[PDB]
């Protein structure tokens, strides 16, 4: 039975403050009792000033992400240029994971 | 020169659909087909056009056809394209029957018929039937009926109808005679009294000939359709005016 | 000529579609053919012509055989015939044979091959077929049939007819000379008669192609112990048989 | 010439060919649709002229789609009857979907919308119709009165008319009908139908149909005597002056 | 004539001009040639420098397919292009399925079934270009010459495109005074002068020269680009028998 | 399961149907109806699964009305239960069967004959002087073998179900929160809002 | 006014000649091609000209081997028979693999006569202007020799001919054949069957043949093979004195 | 007498091997406004003169992005290099997703040439009526193309198309040598486009509102200068 | 005189006429015109009906595709009816996606790139409709970015932004005095009797509030369709003017 799930453990953390946001997350990255790399990166920026960030298993997290990316990429294109208001993001967002939520990414993001 | 009439899908600077009236032209070289309605059961005659010596004619039909166990046409017009109608009336017949456990109404299915015809009319690369019906049948919902359709998709009831050759005649005639409450052996007998009249040939021969009747009582609290024989025929020919 | 006889979707004002016409005049073309109805038996006859002699001509049928029971002849475009054959030859299994365990009556097969002389028609982008067919066969409840099968379509019963260039007179000569008694052998002379007048060429065994339907033979099976399966009814006449009967005229 | 074709522009910019199937729903009878301020009235003509047919099932012209709608056309018959039954059949799947029954402007819309759909395309050829739909929206009481063509255009009325000698019943019409106030009685309103018609019926309440809709999808057809009973007191008046 | 409008139809002869009109268009292009030493083959193409401000260098005319197929053509450009991407699947997809580089012939049928295919149906027009192409395989070196029509055939060496007569006049020549196959070396050489030569119908338009080659020797059974010195070395041991 | 009867009469149709609605634990509604007119003289009750039930009551519903607008004339229930029947029928081997159970009663103004229909969700149709489905029959079925009459008038049946009913409340595990009745007859339909205001 | 543009109208005496076009294009060939039957193989033979200096003759022939016992020649364009030629070389591999058995020569070439006629009524493409010529040795039949048209005909021959000289090649094996009384020619092994037709050809032409003017291959008993270069002129040998 | 029963469709050759429909279809490229592209070997230059209707109406752009590294300037039907400059972004981002590489410019070219091509062998339909410069910034420095409906893409080192384009190509023709070795320096690169535009103009002379400005190159990507930015060169 | 035929011909001059005549189709259309104000946009229409049956409102020239988006249309009504439906789907999907409202020109460009589907043949592709649109829009507008706009959609596939601009039978003189008039300083009400007095004058008949619907959109309150008594007095309160100069 092949089991297309996985988790590389790992934990991430965001704060809102009164004019300014932080998003941490630890570099570990792991496979059951063992170690993958020390270091390997779980929080990006993805342009026009936002930082995000989707944690469980690895590669869905990886996938969004791009996926995300390459979205903000067309909305300039389709758009002039215009600025992603964040709030604008995670609308597009949801659809992007709802997009399969019949095959639903094993993952907990945060923007 | 250039002229509207190249297909069905245009329309003339004023509205014609001149692929349409042509088809129904087509009907005018077709044998002579009668419908008489009467206060107990409704005639069919129709008058075989094409001829030869050799033509086997006392087995197979080619005017008179049962659609339905309550329900018979006339046809006239294109063969092949008669063919085409008459069966595709025969499933959809069916299938009431078989969804309603009923059988179908006759208006309905002179109307399902008439919305196929319909169709042919209004969509490139299709031509129109070539055929004429005369629909004659009986249901509970209005006793005996007597139904008529043409290529344009078009449909009426009437009382005593006739299509094909000299339809002018035959329609003249019987507008004339026909009393309104006329017994079925006194339609049997206008059906001849006036294809006899609107014919050719030296004589009327019975080979050249198909009836039909529909009729129903207190007797068989149903209908009985018949399709007279060769044989029935020659004879009530002679009972008349044939020696 | 009109601006109408050159589409299968048009009227002419009178009503007469036209390409179908002139697809029929392929057909008044071809070489003379016949089919005689006798009482206990059917006969299909066909002449052949030989581009030349250098060529084999008992490698092509003419009278083809349909279902044990039903053999068929034309006249008109060859080349749609020997397919139009096969095409008929699997419609009688996959519309009959297939769903009611036995082989098809003449009157069904000839309207299921009208049906697909039919699509020809009704439809431009393809032209309808330069033949025009005789079917005989027979079928228990129906007795012998003979039928003809154009390209417009529509089919007919006959007793007697011919199709083809020698057909105006040869449709006269067969009017003449029957009558509802005609046992087969005397169809199949009558027959022969009329392929006469029919032909400037010869009258050998291999110019000569009819069959005809009839008795059955319980030999031409290939098997025995089923008492019902009892033989094809349709035999098509070597090229012996054939001049023997020429002899006695 | 231009007028070959749905898919091209004439320089001046107009399709002929749709104009054309207009130049149909002339040749068919007239109707004439008219509304008062608690009712609305449909008025059509019988093309009374070659009849010794049936009577039983002749049809009338006017047709129900819903419980609270009905229909009258002009032009093409057979082309017509495709309409009606798209129409129908609409009419009962938008209660299938959204409980309520659909409203006056939304089954126009749908038939409009149909007819347009004919016309995009080629190999395919315009309704040769023209039609006039009246009714009440459900648990409403304001009438309603709307017209389409064969081009895909709707619009409402106060009243109006469709079919060979449109432009005469019209007239009157025009300098008849009080804008301001309406026929305020269902018998008035429908005097005022009949008395338009009775400029192109060539007399005779045998060539008349009058169907009377209200609110509650309450409808109803006419009868012969009815109808005559206005010709009637509407030929006194005529030339008691 | 009506017969030069579709490119479907046949004259009353036989004849599909729509064809006949594609090579018209094809002899006008540029001209290429193609050379077939002992093993392996040159390959060669004329360049047109319309103005000064042209990279040069760049804007290349040959296609590699696969890696050991050498391929050129005169006529429409754009045709051109196409006519070889098909043909980059079609190899492709070849070795998917049988391991080993796909045969030089075999490749050739493959492009002309395709090409051939274009003057089957009218919906679409005919390439209009001649293709010059091969290869060493497993049977050494072959080359071929495929046409407008799909005709084709395999060749000692050739050439298409405006002047290609005297291409092939001083081509027949290399043939009777060698016949037993050219140079490796020396065929690139002979090349970049059988081009020249042919350009003297474009005389007043200064040219740029282009040559590649394949050889199971010098390039070891792959096909590569004919850059650095032995490419000036040719130009002038040809710009010297030009005087 | 919910409750469904009926039973015919001298000259009409009475149908009885629960009214609670439940899901899991609590009961969301004490005055449901699970009836639905799909015309002037033609009632159908039913009962089933969560969903299915009401998508398909209504459904057809649709159809029959479409059909007596466009014929002008009224379906008889013979000739309704049919279609019932033949849908129910397609749906059994599709990709997702509805799992409805239904009762049709109506007035047959041609033959003056009160007619009851019942069906269940496997496309199983009988025509019954009395009917029920689902657990419904075994507390009933006796008591109507013992006292109907096909001679019975509108008046006597409910009397009758009145007994059903009271039977189905002493022994039946499940508080079904009471019945409403409707009666079906040459004049239409109507609803005895006094078993319930009783 | 154009009834001879489209491959599906009637002349009004129903002539389709588009199809009859087809057929000029077989001839601008201008290649000759009989083929006779021995006792036990089968011989074809057909002219080879080579018109330049260029082309590698080894790729230049209109005889190809459908299967490993049937074989095939062309009198038309290389490019629409090289199509066919594929087509028939596949019918073959599946008949093969959907039957059990190998497939006869007199059904391919009715796989391909029906597969041209759909071709030519459905109205899908064009009809390729060639003639196929069927050989092989059956194994209920032997000696066989079937021939495919444009119009979708074919038959069975003794041995026929095909190019722009039908009836000299024919007539001139008419009266050999009128002779001997028999359908076939007698002769233990292919070898000297071979020199028969080349022998009974250069008699119709008027021309002497060398070891690449002519071109021809045989059927044996299950093996079918094409003529080599350098052999054919073997037997050119040795029928140059048994005059 | 004298017609042309060639031109009717794009699927059909002339006598002379000629496919009038596709010459038509550059016919209008020459109709439409003038734009200039030149690079050296650091960066890449597109300068347009965007034109109008009234004086109330707003100038129609003609410069357009594709990726950091790349974008092109049109001539013509605006909606077809729509498509075109869209077919392109599309063929850039898979590039760039799946590989992770940038798209290199002479690909862009064919793909833009095998694109155009579909629309001269098949019935039914027209060719683009656009033609394009392009320019952009991968591993082999800068980098400009010029493609025509014809699906012919060709490489330059500057050019111009549009009505009276001319003068502006013989102009760069000769300070060719010149400008080639504008290296280090954007503001020259540029000064050099915008001289040899003005030698096409005849009407009236380049305004805030009407120029158009656009670079890409060793350490600046693709971006455009619109109006009153691009001041400091009128 | 022969390459006017064909959608997809062009003419030796690299022309494509099917789609010019197109445009000549809107020409016939009533007179709809719309000014922009550093206050808001304004759009006016002359109604013409053919009788005085008919009922005003039945004729949609004026229509609002979102809160903050409205448009006037001229030419072909059936061809304006699936425009306006494309458009209002597209301002709504793009809401549902971003939780926000879609600039006017990305709108605008929308509704531009569905007359650019047409097309019959098969290329490649597939855009089921075989002609041009024949019809013209006004969309007036607002947004955060570039505040009130106004813009020119043209079946040809393309659009401009305007300042003032005027469609249909009279856009010929009212786009001269339009040019006359026009100054980025006036004022929302300024404007509307502007609007108002061009139409009277290259109208025709007697400007009633019956023949001509006035408009208009503002970031306060949306599009809203001025009401009769309004349009009415703005008439009279317009007309007076007149009087001494």
């Amino acid at each position: 039975q092949f089991n297309p799930y996985g988790d590389n453990g790992g934990t991430i953390l965001g704060i809102a403050g009164e004019d300014f946001a932080v998003l941490a997350g630890d570099t570990r990255n792991i496979t059951d009792y063992s170690i993958n790399s020390r270091y390997e990166p779980k929080v990006f920026d993805c342009g026009d000033n936002i930082v995000m960030s989707a944690n469980g298993f690895a590669a869905d997290g990886d996938a969004l992400v791009k996926r995300f990316k390459n979205s903000v990429k067309w909305y300039h294109f389709d758009h002039n240029d215009k600025k992603l208001s964040i709030n604008s993001a995670a609308r597009n967002i949801q659809h992007l994971l709802y997009g399969k939520r019949f095959f639903p990414y094993y993952v907990h993001t945060i923007i | 020169s250039r002229r509207y009439d190249s297909r069905t899908t245009i329309f003339s600077p004023e509205g014609r659909l001149y692929q349409v009236e042509y088809a129904l032209e087509s009907i005018s070289h077709a044998g002579t087909a009668i419908g008489i309605m009467a206060s107990d059961g409704i005639v069919l005659a129709a008058e075989r056009k094409v001829t030869s010596t050799l033509l086997e004619q006392d087995t197979s039909t080619e005017k008179l056809y049962k659609l339905n166990d309550k329900i018979a046409v006339a046809v006239a017009g294109l063969t092949a394209d008669a063919e085409i109608l008459i069966n595709t009336a025969r499933i959809h017949a069916q299938n009431y029957l078989k969804t309603y456990n009923e059988d179908i109404p006759v208006e309905i299915l002179v109307r399902r018929l008439s919305d196929i015809k319909q169709g042919y009319t209004q969509h490139g690369g299709l031509r129109p039937f070539g055929v004429s019906f005369i629909y004659a049948g009986y249901d509970d919902r209005y006793g005996y009926q007597l139904y008529t359709s043409n290529p344009s998709g078009n449909y009426t009831g009437w009382k005593a109808i006739s299509v094909g050759a000299n339809t002018s005649a035959a329609q003249t005639l019987l507008q004339m005679d026909y009393k309104d409450d006329m017994k079925v052996d006194d339609a049997i007998e206008l059906a001849l009294k006036t294809l006899s009249k609107t014919t050719d040939s030296s004589a009327l021969t019975y080979d050249r000939l198909e009836f039909a009747t529909i009729r129903k009582g207190a007797n068989d609290g149903e209908v009985y359709q018949k399709i007279f024989k060769p044989q029935e025929i020659k004879d009530i020919l002679v009972k008349t005016g044939i020696t | 000529t009109d601006r109408y006889s050159f589409s299968l979707t048009t009227f002419s004002p009178s009503g007469k579609l036209g390409q179908i016409d002139y697809a029929l005049t392929a057909v008044k073309q071809g070489v003379t053919s016949l089919g005689i109805k006798a009482t206990n038996g059917v006969v299909i006859a066909t002449e052949k012509k030989s581009s030349s002699p250098l060529a084999m001509s008992e490698t092509l049928s003419k009278v083809s055989l349909l279902t044990p029971d039903i053999g068929a002849v034309y006249s008109g475009m060859g080349p749609d015939y020997r397919v139009l054959v096969d095409k008929s030859r699997k419609v009688a299994h996959t519309s009959y044979k297939r769903i009611y365990g036995e082989y098809p009556p003449t009157k069904l097969l000839v309207s299921e091959v009208a049906k697909i002389m039919q699509e020809a028609t009704q439809s431009g982008g393809v032209r309808p077929f330069g033949v025009s067919l005789l079917i005989a066969g027979h079928d228990e409840f129906n007795g012998f049939s003979l039928y003809q099968v154009d390209p417009s379509g529509s089919y007919f019963p006959w007793k007697a007819t011919a199709i083809g260039k020698g057909s105006v007179a040869a449709k006269t000569f067969l009017e003449k000379r029957w009558n509802d008694e005609l046992e087969l052998e005397d169809a199949i002379h009558i027959a022969l008669l009329t392929l006469k007048e029919s032909v400037e060429g010869e009258f050998n065994g291999d110019t000569i192609e009819l069959a005809i339907i009839g008795d059955e033979n319980p030999d031409l099976l290939g098997y025995t112990g089923i008492p019902t399966d009892k033989g094809p009814r349709f035999r098509k006449l070597t090229s012996q048989e054939i001049n023997d009967r020429l002899e006695a005229l | 010439g231009y007028d070959r074709a749905l898919s091209i522009f004439s320089p001046d910019g107009h399709i002929f060919q749709v104009e054309y199937a207009l130049e149909a729903v002339k040749r068919g009878t007239c109707a004439v649709g008219v509304k008062g301020k608690n009712c609305v009235v449909l008025g059509c003509e019988r093309r009374s002229t070659l009849k010794l047919q049936d009577t039983r099932i002749t049809p009338s012209k006017v047709s129900k789609i819903d419980s609270h709608v009905v229909l009258s056309f002009s032009g093409l018959n057979a082309d017509s009857r495709i309409l009606i039954e798209k129409a129908r059949v609409e009419a009962q799947s938008h209660r299938l979907t959204l409980e309520d029954p659909v409203t006056v402007e939304y089954l126009t819309r749908y038939v409009a919308g149909v007819q347009q759909r004919y016309t995009q395309s080629g190999g395919v050829r315009p309704f040769g119709v023209s039609t006039l739909i009246a009714g009440f929206d459900p648990r409403d009481d304001e009438p309603k009165l709307y017209q389409t063509e064969p081009s895909g255009i709707y619009s409402s009325w106060s009243a109006q008319t469709i079919g060979r000698n449109s432009k005469t019943v019209r007239e009157f019409l025009e300098k008849n009908y009080d804008r301001k106030e309406p026929p305020a009685t269902v018998e008035e309103c429908v005097k005022l139908t009949v008395r338009s018609l009775l400029e192109v019926v060539q007399t005779g309440a045998k060539n008349i149909e009058i169907t009377v809709v209200k609110p509650d999808s309450d409808i109803v057809a006419l009868s012969s005597e009815e109808i005559n009973q206005y010709v009637t007191q509407i030929e006194q008046e005529k030339q008691e002056q | 004539t009506g017969y030069d409008l579709s490119n479907s139809v046949f004259s009353p002869d036989g004849r599909n001009f729509q064809v006949e009109y594609a090579v018209k268009a094809v002899e006008n292009g540029t001209t290429s040639i193609g050379i077939k030493c002992n093993d392996g083959v040159v390959f060669a193409v004329e360049k047109l420098i319309t103005s000064k401000l042209l990279v040069p260098q760049k804007n290349v005319k040959i296609q590699v397919v696969d890696r050991h197929i050498g391929c050129v053509y005169s006529g429409l450009i754009p045709d051109g292009r196409h006519l070889v991407n098909r043909g980059r699947e079609e190899a492709a997809s070849f070795k998917k399925l049988y391991k080993t580089p796909i045969p030089i012939p075999a490749f050739a049928d493959r492009l002309g079934q395709y090409v051939q295919a274009h003057t089957l149906y009218n919906s679409v027009r005919p390439f209009g270009v001649s293709t010059i192409f091969g290869g060493v395989d497993k049977n050494g070196a072959h080359l071929y010459m495929l046409e407008p029509s799909g005709s084709y055939w395999g060749y000692k060496g050739a050439a298409t495109g405006k002047g290609r007569q005297s291409a092939k006049a001083e081509l027949e020549k290399l043939v009777d005074h060698h016949p037993e196959g050219l140079s490796a070396r020396e065929a690139v050489k002979q090349a970049a002068k059988i081009i020249y030569l042919a350009h003297e119908d474009n005389k007043e338009k200064d040219f740029e020269l282009e040559i590649s080659w394949c050889s199971l020797s010098e390039t070891n059974g792959l096909h590569k680009f004919v850059k650095g010195d032995l490419l000036q070395e040719a130009i002038d041991f040809a710009q010297k028998e030009i005087n | 399961m919910d409750i469904i009867l009926g039973i015919r009469v001298q000259d009409s149709v009475i149908l009885a149907s629960s009214k609670a609605v439940t899901r899991g634990i609590s009961v969301l509604k004490d005055s449901d109806d699970k009836t639905r007119q799909l015309s002037p003289h033609t009632l159908m009750s039913f009962a089933g699964e969560a969903g299915d039930t009401v998508q398909f009551a209504e459904y057809i519903q649709a159809n029959i009305q479409l059909y007596s607008i466009r014929e002008d004339y009224e379906l008889s229930p013979q000739a309704v239960s049919s279609f019932v029947r033949q849908e129910l029928a397609k749906s059994i081997r599709s990709r997702r069967p509805y799992q409805v159970n239904v009762l049709i009663g109506g007035y047959d103004k041609k033959k003056n004959k009160p007619e009851l229909y019942q069906i269940d969700y496997l496309g199983t149709k009988v025509e019954l002087p009395y009917g029920a489905h689902g657990y419904s029959g075994f507390y009933t079925f006796s008591l109507l073998d013992h006292h109907y009459r096909p001679d019975m008038t509108t008046e006597e049946g409910l009397d009758l179900l009145k007994l059903c009913v009271q039977e189905l409340e002493k022994r039946m595990p499940m508080d079904f929160k009471g019945v409403i009745v409707k009666i079906v007859d040459k004049d239409g339909i109507r609803q005895v809002d006094d078993f319930q205001a009783q | 006014a154009g009834y001879d543009r489209h491959i599906t109208i009637f002349s009004p005496e129903g002539r389709l000649y588009q199809v009859e076009y087809a057929f000029k294009a077989t001839n601008q060939t201008n290649i000759n091609s009989l083929a006779v039957r021995g006792k036990d193989c089968t011989v074809v033979i057909s002219q080879k000209k080579v018109p330049d200096k260029l082309l590698d003759p080894t790729t230049v022939s209109y005889i190809f081997c459908i299967s490993r016992t049937i074989g095939m020649v062309v009198n038309g364009p290389i490019p629409d028979a090289r199509n066919a030629a594929l087509r028939a070389k596949a019918e073959a591999a599946e008949f093969r693999y959907k039957y059990g058995y190998d497939m006869p020569c007199d059904v391919l070439a009715k796989r391909m006569a029906n597969l041209s006629q759909i071709y030519t009524q459905r109205a899908y493409m064009r009809p390729l202007g060639v003639i196929l010529t069927f050989v092989s040795v059956d194994e209920e039949l032997g000696p066989s020799i079937y021939k495919t048209d444009p119009a979708g005909y074919y038959v069975g021959y003794k041995a026929t001919a095909t190019g722009p000289k039908q009836q000299e090649i024919t007539t001139n094996l008419e009266n050999h054949f009128k002779k001997s009384k028999i359908d076939h020619i007698n002769e233990e092994s292919w070898e000297k069957v071979v020199e028969f037709a080349i022998t009974h050809m250069i008699d119709a032409l008027g021309t002497e043949f060398s070891k690449n003017d002519l071109e021809v291959g045989v059927a044996t008993k299950d093996k079918f093979f094409t003529l080599s270069a350098e052999n054919i002129e073997e037997r050119l040998v040795a029928i140059a004195e048994q005059d | 007498m004298f017609r042309n029963n060639y031109d009717g469709d794009t699927v059909t050759f002339s006598p002379t091997g000629r496919l009038f429909q596709v010459e038509y279809a550059l016919e209008a490229i020459k109709q439409g406004s003038v734009t200039v592209g030149l690079r050296s070997n650091t960066h890449a230059v597109l300068v347009a003169l965007k034109r109008n209707a009234d004086e109330l109406s707003s100038y129609q752009k003609k410069i357009i992005k594709c990726d950091e590294h790349m974008g092109l300037s049109l001539a013509g039907l605006a909606p077809d290099a729509r498509v075109l400059s869209n077919y392109l972004r599309q063929q850039c981002n898979y590039s760039s997703l799946v590989f992770n590489r940038k798209l290199a410019v002479e690909r862009a070219g064919h793909l833009l040439c095998d694109k155009a091509q579909k629309n001269t062998q098949s019935y039914g339909g027209r060719p683009y009526g656009v033609g394009l410069l392009i320019i952009g910034y991968d591993k082999s420095g800068a980098h400009l193309l010029e493609f025509q409906p014809s699906g012919n893409v060709t490489e330059l080192y500057g050019t111009a198309i549009g009505a009276r384009s001319q003068g502006a190509k013989t102009y760069l023709e000769r300070t060719l040598d010149t400008f080639i070795k504008i290296d280090g320096n954007p503001d020259e690169l540029i000064k050099a486009g915008v001289e040899a535009i003005s030698q096409s103009l005849r009407d009236e002379s380049l305004t805030v509102d009407n120029l158009s400005i656009a670079i890409v190159g060793k350490d600046t990507p693709f971006t455009i200068y619109d109006g009153e930015a691009v001041a400091k060169y009128i | 005189s022969e390459y006017d035929r064909g959608v997809s011909t062009f003419s030796p001059e690299g022309r494509l006429f099917q789609v010019e005549y197109s445009l000549e189709a809107i020409k016939l259309g009533s007179t709809a015109i719309g000014i922009a104000t550093k206050e808001g946009v304004v759009l006016g229409v002359e109604k013409r009906a053919t009788s005085p049956l008919l009922e005003s409102d039945s004729i949609e020239k004026i229509v609002e595709i979102d809160r903050h988006i409205g448009c006037a249309m001229s030419g072909l009504t059936a061809d304006a009816r699936s425009m306006i439906e494309h458009a209002r789907t597209a301002a709504v999907t793009h809401n549902l996606y971003y939780d926000e409202d879609i600039n006017v020109e990305s709108l605008t460009q929308s509704v531009c790139d569905l007359a650019l589907r047409f097309g019959e043949g098969a290329s490649g592709e597939e855009r089921l409709m075989s002609r041009p649109f024949g019809v013209a829009l006004l969309i007036a507008g607002h947004d955060a970015d570039d505040g009130y706009q106004l813009f020119h959609a043209e079946p040809s596939g393309t659009f401009y932004r305007y300042n003032a601009k005027a469609i249909g039978s009279g856009s010929e003189g009212a786009q001269a005095e339009l040019l006359n008039e026009w100054h980025s300083s006036l004022t929302l009400k300024e404007a509307e009797l502007l609007v108002l007095k061009i139409l009277k004058q290259v109208m025709e008949e007697k400007l009633d509030e019956n023949n001509a619907q006035l408009s208009c959109i503002t970031k306060q309150d949306g599009f809203k369709i001025y009401d009769n008594e309004k349009t009415a007095e703005l008439i009279k309160e317009l007309k007076e003017k007149e009087a001494a100069e």
